[PDB]
């Protein structure tokens, strides 16, 4: 019942904590409504739910941007870096975020402006051959009982990576992850009371395996949308 | 481009 005192990383953790949910409704702030453009079958690509949809990806990149700019010395890096850390993290963030939505009683995913899907309905707005590896992720997450302070560390931790490739200035990037993995170890201890810290971490390389995927997700949705792919999310998955 | 602008 008893933890040293460290007081930097309890700030740090208040900010990314705050910089998280500012940028990222909470589920149970948020008015959830139901559609029904197609939630009786599975199809290849519901035109109307990929308009909803493809607003509401573009809308929440926007705010990944933000959630980047507010963490503590992202900034400082040069702006080819931020570039690059963004367009690696991108999808990684927007998976963890979804699923961070998810009721699994319903088996629906809320999306930012209270918009509730199901699972055929997320088929066919768009994640068509991902909508399961993405519910599985959402379920594997629910053991874990993560908080929005945990969720934007682990989403700064995912964006912040020293190993991207073509970082200008490398080390300068591992240096700031340093104090995330830290401050996420030092609040899973005082929170959960405590094996957790390598399972949480273990879960980034689980959101490796499916955005690895969404790649090629959005090559095959090119050749099934009806103009172009919005623009902001092509610049972050090209 | 339009993370330059978001970033700038
Ligand atoms: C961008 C994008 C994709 C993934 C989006 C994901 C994984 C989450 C979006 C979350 C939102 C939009 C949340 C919110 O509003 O709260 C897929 C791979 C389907 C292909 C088309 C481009």
């Amino acid at each position: 019942e008893s933890y040293e005192m460290t007081a930097e990383l309890d700030d740090l953790t208040e900010k990314i904590r705050k910089a998280h949910q500012e940028t990222f409704p909470s589920l149970c702030q948020l008015g959830k409504y139901t559609t029904n453009s197609s939630a009786d079958h599975r199809v290849r690509l519901d035109l109307g739910l990929w308009d909803k949809f493809s607003e509401l990806a573009t809308k929440c990149i926007i705010k990944i941007v933000e959630f980047a700019k507010r963490l503590p010395g992202f900034t400082g890096l040069t702006i080819a870096d931020q570039i690059t850390l963004l367009k690696a993290a991108c999808l990684d963030i927007l998976i963890l975020r979804i699923c961070t939505r998810y009721t699994p009683e319903q088996d629906t995913m809320t999306f930012s402006d209270g918009l509730t899907l199901n699972r055929t309905q997320m088929h066919n707005a768009g994640f068509g051959p991902l909508t399961d590896l993405v519910f599985t992720f959402a379920n594997q997450l629910l053991p874990l009982e993560m908080d929005d302070t945990e969720t934007g560390l682990l989403s700064a931790i995912c964006l912040i990576c020293g190993d991207r490739q073509d970082l200008e200035e490398p080390t300068k990037v591992d240096k700031l992850q340093e104090p995330l993995l830290e401050a996420l170890k030092i609040y899973i201890r005082k929170r959960r009371p405590p094996h957790m810290f390598p399972k949480i971490l273990m879960k980034i390389t689980d959101l490796r395996s499916i955005s690895a995927k969404g790649a090629e997700r959005v090559i095959t949705l090119k050749m099934e949308i009806p103009g172009s792919m919005p623009p902001l999310i092509q610049e972050m998955l090209e | 481009k339009i993370l330059h602008r978001l970033l700038q």
